[PDB]
RNA sequence: CAACGUUGAGUUUGGAACCCUGAACAGACUGCCGGUGAUAAGCCGGAGGAAGGUGAGGAUGACGUCAAGUCAUCAUGCCCCUUAUGCCCUGGGCGACACACGUGCUACAAUGGCCGGGACAAAGGGUCGCGAUCCCGCGAGGGUGAGCUAACCCCAAAAACCCGUCCUCAGUUCGGAUUGCAGGCUGCAACUCGCCUGCAUGAAGCCGGAAUCGCUAGUAAUCGCCGGUCAGCCAUACGGCGGUGAAUU
């Protein structure tokens, strides 16, 4: 059967929202074109940027809160060894061209990188790390089991990792799952961080989501 | 009789006010029907 | 969908901005202006500009895929990503609703 | 003045007015309370998959929360520390004079 | 209704005599849940009824469902490979059921103009026994006295 | 009174009496009853006066002959045209854009 | 009180062949356009959407559409 | 086809094929023996043609056949065959249409004394 | 004639005064002041039999509450009501004018709750739900 | 809530005492009593209580099944087209029509149909918008345009119901198809194919064979109101809101 994002589920209850603003009803739309917008800038140059001096970016998400004055971009991110390091700092150069796509009337950008501290308590950075593995044929049990061990490692109290597709270039497509510790994805107490992650393979398409526990 | 475009009733599934079923006092209805004198 | 839907949904965009105002004065000429047969070259003012000129001509598509069905218009989004985002919370105020 | 708070979320909301009530009760100006206005909750319903099935639906809504915030009498130390308030992002702000 | 059987419901009574029996017609002739309408058609039934004769209609009531009132009626069952029908004996509550039931039924079924005419029409002569409604409980006692030979649990 | 225009309305009131003949619905009827008669009782309780009146009043609106011929005409001429309706006239099919594929069974009777 | 409708192209075309009294092919798209009694006696071939189809205006004509003239479904039985 | 079956009604339904005359006369054929003994209960007769495999699509020529009865009385009888050819694939719905029939026919009119 | 009345009865407005009760049921709100002497009863500054139609129920759930009593000549009551139909605003009558008389003098809850006039009626309409005809009413279905 | 007076009201006073709004909090846990039960979980009852044994509805859908559905939302392996299998345009077409299958609306009438006069909702939507008032039209609509970025103003008439007056058994004052005439609106454009009005027309159809579907209480039945899509709509659809309110186990 089919289950809820786990996300989706708790909202207003465990979970917060990402874009904090509020925008009367005919300007919503046009609003919410702007954060994608700048969200899918903010993606295209760190990955670029990054994936160029060979190292694995987490990018863990983006906050945006909307102000009548300055409206301002919140990075969570895992290793920003990659993005402050170069000369170019990431808050600059991403300042002009988020600055350049969204508008200057009435409005100007702030960007803010802040650091999460244990970067395999979040799935996001895992099935990004696992992604590289599995790009790199690297067998998928391997991968899932240093994915467990990295995690275990880092703090977590529990996880569940699937990956869905054409796995080991194999004809005939399968599901392979491994569930770690405790997992409700009933409760509405406990805190959960689900992410799915999408790569492309020479056998084309292959899929993974991450739920994580981390308490009540 | 709801399907009848030509009564009150047929105008308001419809929602279609027309001359059967007006919009306030003022609109004149249809030729009246008022007259009748029965006496005893 | 295709490419080239979007684009000619572009450009209609366009030429309704060129010609605006144009149609507005033109309808408010032959709205407000009577005898008949100078009616006639003032529709036939109205009928020079491009057929992608006309409001009527534009068709709202989703901005992010383009599905030209099924747009529900506070979000100029389609159905299906709409859901999505509303469950990676990127949508402010979202909230599944029981009442 | 008269300003009309409406957010989405409430602690940010009520927080907010806590600000505003309290930097308007410490310059000593009057305030006529944070009034709760009706929630106007907008309710939409689509398609939960990408094809045929028509009984599969997904409900959301939006929920927008007003308040009401009165102050009587409009010192230039009300109007200035009111005028200067850091208000939340999430949070917005009418000001009837 | 596997599981759970069925707790009692309030029993009303009807706001002028302040009778159960009055309020179950009123409840049974009900359609499209006006009561507005019943109340009315029933009681220009009793008026048509105390017009026709003098004596209190309150007991024509009486008179009129125990006279429809079914002691004993069959039923289907299937015992042995073979079809029998079976007389079982009704309760109380079923029997007062049954009776405003055949009652009502005959009572649409009349050549009349209103239903308060059909209604008192059938009341007058279910109380002296004169009509379908007596002769439908009694066909329904035929029946289960032809086939009184395939109850066992007699 | 059979007098009106060949017909005979029988017995009932005057207005859905009138509206026996081919020419009058609902509006004419009430319309020339309320308005310029003024009168409304059953049909034989009809006085002499009034009755002229009702007559004459009805002699200056189409009834059936010439309306029948009427619409005749019309349906003839869009026929002679060759324009659609006619063609589905002739064809004996649904002209008001309604579609064929289900029930036309109405007009497919004959 | 509201105009009838005819194509501009059109009404300029009958104008400048009215005006120069010949009778000649008209080919149209337009199956909007109203019949205007200034136009009788004319051949106006209707796009069916693949052929033209010549038509003669005639005295009747006028006050109805164009396109009603060009049968655009082909069907003959089952 | 026949006529002491003209009671009952029978579909014929290409899904992603053509249908020939041929098939029309063997459907009417092998269905035709299947109901024709049990007719009197029989009401109607829905086959569904899919093909598949070959130059249509990936895996082997496929030819599948469902076919779908009901009697007067009980419904749902479901025969679903996969073979090489149309005809074999009817030649099998056949095969299991009569088998499942006579299962009824069996079970209810056999004034089975069933004593529970 | 009935606005002087209810007027020069009650000063006070709808609020004020010692006796009151608020019944509530479906969608209807009836606010219930009840005052010593006569019997009468207005709502909404008209008859009972007016405003009620006059149909037996109805007007028979508004004066039940007074019957287990027998105060029907002791007692005078005035409500504003909104919100509804008639039936609900009756039923609303019905329990404002219980919690009143709570109000007043403690010892009728005996009576009261042997009849069961104290319980506010939670049965409220049933949302539609999707797929759905109705509430629990599903299309007509073809098993084929 | 009351008052002053008006149908335009005021912002014109007091009250925060009723209601309502929405924020915090309390309340229901077999918690208490009695009876049952190996002591056990519980099961029948009783008290208090607005609520009593998941109090009522909703979101919630395990491991998996059907190589179910979807490469026409989106993404994608591979294959294939690439002066055409891509792209611009105006007309058609998706709306055809012997029939067959399914979902729905209106019905066949006095528990009813017509008319006139009275009463009571909820929830919604609304600045390229909703549009009061007034004026012209039998009428859709047309001219005028307050007030309102919405507990303020508008859509807005709730309809079933009720007091009266007609029909009291008819293919009718039932039912309203079909079709003609004359128009209104949207829109460059209404013939194929929009919707709405006025006059006329007045088909079938007397509760429907075999079979079969929905429902356990605010439910069925029955009455209307709003929304989204949207220049205009094919909406009787779909998503909601309330009015009246059963029988049965
Ligand atoms: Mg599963
Ligand atoms: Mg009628
Ligand atoms: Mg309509
Ligand atoms: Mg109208
Ligand atoms: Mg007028
Ligand atoms: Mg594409
Ligand atoms: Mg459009
Ligand atoms: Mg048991
Ligand atoms: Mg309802
Ligand atoms: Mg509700
Ligand atoms: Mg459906
Ligand atoms: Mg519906
Ligand atoms: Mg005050
Ligand atoms: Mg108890
Ligand atoms: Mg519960
Ligand atoms: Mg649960
Ligand atoms: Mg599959
Ligand atoms: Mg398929
Ligand atoms: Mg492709
Ligand atoms: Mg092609
Ligand atoms: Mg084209
Ligand atoms: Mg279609
Ligand atoms: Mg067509
Ligand atoms: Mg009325
Ligand atoms: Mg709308
Ligand atoms: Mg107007
Ligand atoms: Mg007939
Ligand atoms: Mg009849
Ligand atoms: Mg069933
Ligand atoms: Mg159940
Ligand atoms: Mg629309
Ligand atoms: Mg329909």
């Amino acid at each position: 059967g089919q289950k809820i994002n786990p996300l989706g589920f708790r909202l207003g209850t465990t979970q917060s929202h990402y874009s904090l603003w509020f925008s009367q009803p005919k300007n919503y739309a046009e609003g919410l074109q702007e954060d994608q917008k700048i969200r899918d800038c903010i993606k295209n140059y760190v990955q670029k940027n990054t994936k160029t001096s060979s190292g694995v970016e987490g990018i863990a998400r983006i906050e945006i809160q909307k102000r009548i004055d300055l409206i301002q971009v919140i990075i969570h991110m895992g290793f920003p060894k990659l993005l402050i390091e170069n000369r170019p700092q990431g808050v600059e150069d991403l300042k002009i061209n988020v600055q350049k796509e969204l508008n200057c009337v009435n409005r100007k950008l702030n960007i803010a990188i802040t650091r999460i501290a244990k970067p395999y308590g979040d799935p996001n950075i895992l099935a990004e790390f696992i992604a590289g593995q599995l790009k790199s044929r690297v067998s998928f049990r391997k991968a899932m089991k240093k994915a467990i061990e990295l995690t275990e490692q880092a703090d977590t109290k529990g996880i569940q990792i699937q990956i869905a597709g054409r796995i080991d270039g194999k004809e005939i497509a399968r599901i392979e799952w491994i569930r770690e510790g405790r997992v409700p994805l009933q409760t509405i107490r406990a805190k959960i961080d689900y992410c799915a992650y999408t790569v492309r393979t020479i056998y084309g398409v292959l899929g993974i989501k991450i739920w994580i526990f981390m308490g009540e | 009789g709801r399907g009848d475009r030509k009564t009150a009733k047929g105008k308001r599934f419809n929602h279609s006010f027309g001359n059967a079923r007006p919009k306030n006092k003022n609109k004149g209805r249809g030729p009246p029907k008022a007259p009748i004198f029965p006496k005893g | 969908a295709r490419k080239s839907l979007i684009q000619r949904e572009k450009k209609r965009r366009n030429l309704e901005q060129k010609y605006h105002l144009i149609r507005r004065s033109s309808k408010q000429e032959i709205r407000k202006v009577t005898s008949l047969s100078d009616k006639w070259e003032i529709h036939g003012k109205l009928q020079s500009p491009p057929r992608n000129s006309a409001p009527a001509r534009l068709h709202r598509r989703c901005f992010l895929t383009g599905r030209p069905r099924a747009n529900i218009r506070d979000f100029g989004l389609s159905g299906h990503i709409l859901r999505e985002m509303v469950h990676t919370c990127l949508l402010p105020g979202a909230t599944r609703s029981s009442w | 003045i008269r300003i009309k708070l409406r957010s989405y979320w409430v602690p940010l909301i009520e927080d907010s007015c806590k600000q505003i009530m309290d930097a308007a009760r410490t310059t000593n100006a009057k305030i006529m309370g944070p009034v709760p206005l009706p929630t106007k909750k907008r309710i939409y319903c689509v398609l939960k998959s990408p094809h045929v099935h028509k009984d599969a639906r997904f409900h959301f809504e939006i929920r927008t929360h007003q308040r009401l915030i009165d102050i009587l009498y409009p010192t230039a130390q009300t109007i200035d520390s009111l005028m200067q308030l850091d208000l939340p992002a999430g949070v917005d702000v009418e000001v009837k004079l | 209704s596997r599981r759970g059987t069925v707790e009692e419901k309030t029993a009303k009574s009807d706001p002028i005599y302040r009778n159960r029996l009055v309020n179950m017609l009123v409840n049974r002739i009900l359609k499209h849940g006006k009561k507005s309408l019943a109340y009315q058609i029933l009681y220009r039934a009793v008026k048509k009824i105390q017009q026709k004769t003098e004596t209190n209609p309150l007991s024509v009531l009486r008179q009129a469902i125990r006279g429809v009132t079914p002691d004993i009626a069959v039923k289907a069952r299937r015992v042995g490979g073979s079809t029998h029908q079976v007389p079982i004996e009704i309760g109380s509550t079923q029997g007062k059921a049954l009776a405003i039931r055949w009652l009502l039924g005959a009572a649409r079924k009349r050549p009349g103009r209103n239903m308060a005419f059909k209604l008192s029409s059938e009341l007058v002569d279910a109380a002296k026994g004169s009509g379908d409604a007596v002769r439908k409980k009694e066909e329904t006692h035929r029946m289960a006295e032809a086939n009184r030979a395939f109850a066992h649990f007699r | 009174v059979r007098v009106g225009n060949v017909e005979i309305p029988n017995n009932k009131r005057v207005e859905y009496s009138l509206q026996y003949i081919h020419g009058i619905g609902r509006s004419r009827a009430r319309q020339i009853l309320c308005d310029l008669t003024l009168e409304n009782k059953l049909t034989k309780e009809l006085s002499e006066d009034e009755l002229l009146q009702v007559r004459d009043e009805v002699t200056k609106y189409m009834i059936e002959g010439d309306l029948r011929r009427f619409n005749a005409i019309a349906i003839r001429r869009l026929k002679e045209i060759q324009c659609y309706r006619g063609v589905r006239h002739i064809q004996g099919l649904p002209c008001r854009g309604q579609r064929t594929k289900n029930n036309c069974r109405t007009l497919k009777r004959g | 009180k509201k105009n009838p409708f005819v194509a501009n192209h059109l009404l300029r075309k009958i104008e400048k062949l009215n005006k120069k009294a010949e009778k000649e092919i008209i080919v149209t798209w337009s199956r909007a356009s109203t019949i205007i009694p200034t136009m009788i006696g004319h051949t106006i071939a209707i796009h069916n959407g693949r052929e033209h189809l010549p038509i003669y205006i005639t005295d009747r004509m006028v006050g109805h559409k164009l396109g009603e003239f060009a049968p655009t479904l082909n069907f003959r039985g089952h | 086809w026949d006529g002491p079956l003209s009671s009952v009604k029978l579909i014929l339904q290409g899904r992603n094929l053509e249908v020939s005359d041929n098939v029309r006369s063997h459907v009417e054929d092998k269905v035709g023996k299947s109901v024709a003994k049990h007719s009197h209960l029989v009401r109607e007769v829905d086959v569904r043609l899919s093909a598949r495999g070959g130059d249509l699509s990936k895996g082997p020529k496929l030819r599948r056949c469902e076919v779908t009865l009901f009697t007067k009385r009980h419904g749902v009888i479901r025969a679903e065959e996969d073979a090489e050819s149309l005809y074999s694939s009817i030649d099998l719905v056949s095969s299991i249409i009569q088998r499942k029939l006579r299962k009824i026919k069996d079970k209810v009119s056999d004034h089975g004394r069933h004593m529970k | 004639d009935l606005e002087k009345f209810v007027k020069s009865r009650l000063p006070g407005g709808f609020a004020a005064q010692t006796v009151i009760g608020t019944g509530r049921r479906k969608c209807a709100i009836a606010r219930v002041v009840l005052q010593e002497g006569t019997g009468k009863f207005i709502i909404n500054y008209r008859d009972a039999k007016e405003y009620l139609q006059g149909n037996p129920l109805w007007l028979q759930y508004v004066k039940t509450p007074l019957a287990t009593l027998g105060y029907e000549t002791n007692y005078d009551v005035f409500v504003k009501a909104h919100g509804g139909g008639l039936s609900g605003q009756a039923q609303a009558i019905s329990l404002g004018v219980a919690r009143a008389l709570l109000k007043v003098s403690a010892s009728h809850r005996a009576p009261l709750k042997q009849e069961g006039l104290l319980t506010r009626d939670s049965r409220i309409v049933e949302r539609k739900k999707p797929g759905l005809k109705k509430a629990r009413k599903a299309p007509q279905f073809s098993k084929r």
